[PDB]
């Protein structure tokens, strides 16, 4: 008998694209299936860089900018004094700021010739709040819920979840904090495991508590440049000069480090591995707590083959991302400054492994590794008996 | 019920039973006007070839263009009982756009 | 011609009558880039909804459906010469998720 | 016996929902229906409020900072002198002019420590022009019709409109302008009357007609301070002296607060009530007449149990809609200006009763408390006896 | 065959044939967010139009409004073998808002 | 017997438009059509001359502005000399330049009197590239292929584009270069050749060969401000200083002359054609050479009824369409440049005749006189004898 030619509409096919997430603040199985997945060439953590860098540029952008303070600064933390000219233009006035030593060099700002900076905008805050990506109609949000998952490779247990969870946009150098732990063992993934540019991102089965404290009783002074520009500093502290630090419990942190070497040496030959130390920015661990942003110095933790108390300093001017022709004076808080956080993930990079890194992109890449978008195709063509 | 996508996995002749639980989806409605714009192209484009080729608004309609065995020499047991769509587009992705125009031709001959 | 919506007091029983003057407002072509893709996509989704369903092209269309009383068991001149469109409504509102699911699978048959 | 489902299209019922009216620069009796009305809780007000703060903030973006100005102004209405940078960067100028009292605080100007003063471009007018709100395709915008509609509760006799009337943005602050005068009576309508803090507005079903004049013939004068920068202040004036003033019949006004004393008493308790006197933006009447900013004091029209004149001054720097960061300098405009206006409501604010209008918002709650935005749902099942 | 646009110049019985080639490029695919919502909201008006008359899904339909000869009273055979389609767009210029009212109308029936 | 109306959809008819364009860095023969064209009403040059415009404004926008080099310059092409601030805002220190003679004026510099000196961001650069305009959906471009059009008129070979040919927005003021050459012959075209007010273009079937150069060895220098905003100027220059000149083939340029003034002699009545000369903006030769605006004396060229050599200068800040207030810095190039460019066109004005070019719309009609955009409107109606 002759066959001729039907059109169903409503197809259940997809195929591979980019599309325009956006962002949000049901999950159905998909059985008999077997889609392939990819971390290392996902278009969601590109548009994630590319969306927190739009986001950081918006807010900084109306403000205050900080140009009259590239002045001589008779500094004496520092205690500094300088001319500056008040909301009258004609009249100059002395004054005075307590300053960090990060934030000077010899004095001066530290950014002054490199770039110009934009202070930040006095009631902003940089606490992180999840994001939930989101595809438009006509696209799915594919989900790998294979628990022993490796990044590159088939998945058995495909699902199409609606949007994704909540990804916190929580910025860090080394250590990655308050993120999505592993089901089952310490997961080691990487692109290629024999070369030694690509990164190693590790992700941990149980977290481990990092407490972090700002000691000094900062209080706020304001500074005005002329008409509508002002200008938030520190102007004393009210009690005793300490230190800023971090505290590791240190038999959770031995515990973890054996589970990480232990897997590590499952993926690698049958070698001994030892972990080694790593510009402030790239070296030290960088993030924000409470408003102010740390820079610790982690070469006691990672030096093997009660607590832990990692010295830290605090700095207001950055830079982050490198982008040339930007920066930020982040306001200085008021009181003391107490938060914890969850150790989640850490990057490493190769015998010898050291923590490394200056991309805020693989951070991102450790949320989005279960996740592909992929473009609903509806119209198919099959034949039947007759029409 | 099994839900958007959930009958991906089921064979041709299961999986059409559920074609209206997929083409329910196609459209918004459930920064952001490039991803609402966008689907509603997409479904209009893909309203507009359907309703080039003729019957746009009913399922029980004439089309007389004869099957090629070089498209797919597969018996039709095998076709709608063994395996997928995922496949079957596989398969006829190339010669896609001749059996487009072929049922063209057949709307206005 | 009582005029766009003018028929919103009256019971649905003469209200009916009076669905072309409601049905020949709702269109397109006659802060702005919000308005007209909000237009759009409402348009394009009630005619999607409307072409699942069967009946593209009339205003009343009536299917194989069966009615089931734990909607709502009261007798048709209840319905039809006892209330206005806003209660009967506010009746089935929750039901109306499971009556449209219903349409859409009984028209896939 | 059996009943089955009946699609309809085009079915007549609404739900409450807000939408995206637009601006543009035909009503249907729906008999038997009774509908609920909340002015207080119309979103009809904060869309007009931020489309007029939007168009004020587009306005002002282009047209030029005002510094290098807040020096040192000598002065002997003042006649000012001041030192200037020229065109070219390293010589200074001198110049004079003649600024308003209010415009300056001991000199400085008076919005130099609180805000960017960004200079009003000379093209630029303040006459309003009525707007009309339309609701797009699939909305609706319901009207009342009820003659002694109160703002809230249901209202008998509702009717449809495609769009809102010719509502005028009229800035005024103690006395609407320009207003809709109510059908039979003064109408008195409040949120509720016991709370002392809620604003009442009083809706006038005869209007008061006021003449407000600038009898100075002021002359015009650029003044460039910069490379393509320059402003307009006023130069000389010519003739002699006098106050601005604001004429009002006496007869209609004592009408007037007779009929608001004798249709509120009815509300309140028996009782009598006085009318007492109320920063010149809240206390005193400021409006724009002609393109300057008068500010009059209204003393004379609230101290109760031939012409009324009330004394106006004159401000060019003002700083309207209480954003800190945006003050304007208004440009002045030479020879006699003279405007007259209707008076169509009065804010007042708890007995005793004085003006209070410091909010923006009021004076369009007065124009749109019959309005009220519905979605149209044409899709609707029921059952007969088809098939 | 002729391409998009290719039969111009032809008379209507040769170009009645191949209206898809005009019909299918209306659609996008070859700040620019306002002149694409303006390419959806052009076809979407020129849709409807055609489908308050009825005859959503084709592309040449036929209605029930008959030819008054005060439009245009030449002999049909001169029309549909010797005319181009803009030489009868020029003549009835007058006239086609009438037409679209007199079908308009006779589909309310 | 009896006709009904019968409605088609896609019918290939077509009428008058004013769309926009889309740019972008198919052709169908039309037998059996007709369609009129007019190079002086398109309306694309106008589209073109707005897009031009905006992204010459856009790139103008986020870098610096030459605000500080308004001061007096202390000059010995000059070598001049001027006092600015340091990085630090406290302290000030000498520097020189090197300032060609039309930049400057006596010393300050040519447009801190009247307009905003910007520069030219250094990333971006002024080498044109072909743009495509294409028409979006709905409508089309039509495109005249007779050999003999003059301009406005009937044409016989209409073809439907897609997409325009590749024109490159050159900058010429007098002779345009790298124009598209006519088919057979030198072809004159205007809009009233009896009116004095309307121009006259000029297109040549043969190029001519044009070499212009640079001998001097410039230097490039950085020059600070403050925090972000460096200048750079030239330092100085290596080895014997000579003039910027360009060279034309003087037989070649002869004949092309020639055959103008017959074509003129046909188009005019049958009498004597003489050709004479022409604010560097519009007297001298305006255009690009290798990111120098040179600006070379044209009368040796049109002076008539082996090599020859013109003199040309160059300046360094331009004002492009004359803005008001708005100008630009191109900033130097170091070291020799040396361009070649095809003559293909000449703008002329009355006989006398003489060259004047200011517009640069005239520049686009010699590109865009072949092409007209329409609005296809699918749907008509014909009677049918069949119900
Ligand atoms: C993080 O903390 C560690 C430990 O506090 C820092 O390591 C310390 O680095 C300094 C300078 O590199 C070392 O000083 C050196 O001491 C040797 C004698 O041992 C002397 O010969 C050198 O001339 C120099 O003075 C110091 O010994 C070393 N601490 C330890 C325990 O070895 C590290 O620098 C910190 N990280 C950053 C980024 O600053
Ligand atoms: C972070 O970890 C460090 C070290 O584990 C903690 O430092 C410890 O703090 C306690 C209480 O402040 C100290 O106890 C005190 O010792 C002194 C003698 O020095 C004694 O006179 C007091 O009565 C009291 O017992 C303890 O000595 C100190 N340990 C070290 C090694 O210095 C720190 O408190 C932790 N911080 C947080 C926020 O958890
Ligand atoms: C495959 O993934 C599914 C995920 O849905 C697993 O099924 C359960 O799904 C429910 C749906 O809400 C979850 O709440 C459960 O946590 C899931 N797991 C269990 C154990 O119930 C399913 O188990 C997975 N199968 C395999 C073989 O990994
Ligand atoms: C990881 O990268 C290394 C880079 O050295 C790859 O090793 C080489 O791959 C090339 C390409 O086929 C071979 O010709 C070489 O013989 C490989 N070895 C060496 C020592 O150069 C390796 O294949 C990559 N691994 C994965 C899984 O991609
Ligand atoms: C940190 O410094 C602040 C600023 O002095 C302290 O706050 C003061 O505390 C005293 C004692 O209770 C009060 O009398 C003052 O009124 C407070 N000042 C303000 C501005 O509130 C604070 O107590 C200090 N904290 C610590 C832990 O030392
Ligand atoms: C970080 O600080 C929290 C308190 O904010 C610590 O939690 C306390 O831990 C002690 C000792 O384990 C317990 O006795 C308390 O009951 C805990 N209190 C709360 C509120 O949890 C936590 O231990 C600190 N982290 C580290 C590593 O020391
Ligand atoms: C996924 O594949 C499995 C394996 O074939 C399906 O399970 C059985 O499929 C056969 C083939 O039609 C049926 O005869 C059996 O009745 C199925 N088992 C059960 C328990 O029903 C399974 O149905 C497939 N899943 C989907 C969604 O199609
Ligand atoms: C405006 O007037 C209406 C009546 O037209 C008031 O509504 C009444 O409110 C009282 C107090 O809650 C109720 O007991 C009545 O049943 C209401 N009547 C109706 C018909 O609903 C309404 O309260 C008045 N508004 C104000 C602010 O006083
Ligand atoms: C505004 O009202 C005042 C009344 O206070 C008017 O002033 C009077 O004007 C008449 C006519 O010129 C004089 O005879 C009176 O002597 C004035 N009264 C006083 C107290 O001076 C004034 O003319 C009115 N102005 C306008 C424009 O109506
Ligand atoms: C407010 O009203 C009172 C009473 O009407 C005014 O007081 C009168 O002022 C006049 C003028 O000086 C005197 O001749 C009367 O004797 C006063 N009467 C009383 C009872 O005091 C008062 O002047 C008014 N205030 C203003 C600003 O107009
Ligand atoms: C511009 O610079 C020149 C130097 O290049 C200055 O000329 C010098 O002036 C001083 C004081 O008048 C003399 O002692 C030197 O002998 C001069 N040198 C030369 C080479 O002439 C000149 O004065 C400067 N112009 C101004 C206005 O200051
Ligand atoms: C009318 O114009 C068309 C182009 O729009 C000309 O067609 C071209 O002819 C040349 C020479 O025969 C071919 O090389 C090209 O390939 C043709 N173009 C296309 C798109 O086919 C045509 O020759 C012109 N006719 C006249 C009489 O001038
Ligand atoms: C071209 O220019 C000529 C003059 O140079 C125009 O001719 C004049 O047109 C005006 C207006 O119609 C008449 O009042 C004059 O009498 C005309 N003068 C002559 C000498 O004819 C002519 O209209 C312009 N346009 C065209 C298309 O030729
Ligand atoms: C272009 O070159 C000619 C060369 O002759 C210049 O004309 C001379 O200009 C100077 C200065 O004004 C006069 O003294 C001569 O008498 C002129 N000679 C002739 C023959 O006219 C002309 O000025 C130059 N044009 C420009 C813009 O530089
Ligand atoms: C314009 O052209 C005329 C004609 O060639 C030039 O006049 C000649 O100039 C040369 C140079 O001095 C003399 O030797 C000839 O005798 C002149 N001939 C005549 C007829 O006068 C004139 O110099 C040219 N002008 C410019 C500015 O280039
Ligand atoms: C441009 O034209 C000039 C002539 O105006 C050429 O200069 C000649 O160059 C040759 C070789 O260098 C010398 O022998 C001649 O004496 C020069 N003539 C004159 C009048 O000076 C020059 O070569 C041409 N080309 C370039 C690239 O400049
Ligand atoms: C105009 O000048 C250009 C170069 O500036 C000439 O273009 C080159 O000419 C050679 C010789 O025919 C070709 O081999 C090259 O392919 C051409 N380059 C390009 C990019 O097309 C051109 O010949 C000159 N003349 C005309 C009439 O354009
Ligand atoms: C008596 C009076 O004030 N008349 C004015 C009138 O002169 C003006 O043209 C118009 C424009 O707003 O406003 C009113
Ligand atoms: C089927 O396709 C082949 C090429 O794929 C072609 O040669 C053949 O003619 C086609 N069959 C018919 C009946 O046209
Ligand atoms: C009516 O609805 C109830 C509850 O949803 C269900 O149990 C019953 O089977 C339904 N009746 C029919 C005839 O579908
Ligand atoms: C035909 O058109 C003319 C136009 O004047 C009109 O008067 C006449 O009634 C029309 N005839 C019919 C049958 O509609």
């Amino acid at each position: 008998e002759q066959l001729w030619v039907t059109v169903y509409y409503g197809v259940p096919v997809w195929k591979e694209a980019t599309t325009t997430l956006f962002c949000a603040s049901q999950e159905v199985v998909l059985e008999n299936v077997t889609e392939n997945f990819n971390m290392w060439k996902n278009n969601m953590v590109e548009q994630m860089h590319e969306d927190i860098i739009s986001l950081w540029d918006q807010s900084l952008k109306p403000c205050v900018k900080l140009t009259p303070l590239c002045v001589t600064l008779n500094c004496t933390i520092k205690n500094c004094s300088f001319n500056i000219t008040t909301v009258i233009k004609d009249k100059i006035q002395k004054n005075y700021a307590l300053f960090n030593r990060l934030d000077i060099v010899p004095y001066r700002l530290i950014s002054c010739n490199t770039s110009v900076i934009t202070q930040a905008c006095p009631k902003i805050s940089f606490e992180p709040i999840p994001i939930h990506y989101c595809a438009p109609a006509g696209f799915a949000i594919l989900k790998c819920n294979d628990k022993k998952f490796n990044g590159t490779g088939p998945c058995t247990n495909v699902s199409t979840v609606q949007c994704t969870h909540g990804i916190k946009p929580v910025v860090s150098t080394q250590l990655l904090l308050n993120g999505s732990l592993a089901e089952e063992e310490v997961v080691i993934r990487s692109e290629n495991f024999t070369d030694n540019v690509k990164t190693i991102i590790v992700q941990l089965n149980e977290s481990v508590i990092i407490n972090c404290t700002r000691p000094n009783n900062n209080t706020r002074k304001s500074i005005t440049f002329g008409p509508g520009r002002a200008f938030y500093t520190t102007g004393d502290i009210i009690g005793d000069i300490r230190k800023a630090y971090c505290n590791i419990s240190s038999t959770q942190w031995n515990n973890t480090l054996r589970q990480i070497a232990r897997r590590l040496r499952e993926q690698f030959k049958d070698k001994t591995i030892v972990f080694n130390s790593s510009d402030p920015e790239i070296v030290m661990h960088s993030f924000n707590c409470g408003g102010e942003f740390f820079y610790c110095n982690t070469t006691q933790l990672f030096n093997s083959t009660t607590y832990i108390t990692l010295p830290c300093r605090i700095k207001q001017i950055i830079n982050m991302w490198q982008e040339v022709g930007k920066a930020m004076y982040a306001p200085p808080i008021a009181g003391q400054i107490r938060c914890s956080s969850n150790i989640t993930g850490i990057l490493l990079t190769r015998e010898i492994f050291r923590p490394e890194g200056g991309n805020m992109r693989d951070n991102w890449r450790s949320e989005l590794y279960k996740y592909k978008v992929v473009k609903i195709e509806p119209l198919g063509v099959a034949p039947t008996k007759c029409k | 019920f099994l839900g958007f996508l959930g009958a991906a996995g089921s064979t041709m002749g299961a999986a059409s039973m559920t074609l209206t639980v997929q083409a329910r989806l196609l459209l918004s409605g459930i920064k952001q006007l490039q991803a609402r714009v966008l689907a509603v192209e997409r479904y209009l484009k893909d309203q507009q070839l359907l309703g080039i080729w003729g019957c746009s608004g009913k399922l029980i309609c004439c089309t007389a263009v004869p099957w090629n065995a070089s498209w797919s020499n597969r018996s039709l047991d095998n076709i709608w009982n063994n395996m997928t769509w995922m496949e079957w587009d596989r398969e006829i992705n190339n010669y896609t756009n001749l059996i487009y125009n072929l049922i063209e031709e057949s709307q206005n001959q």
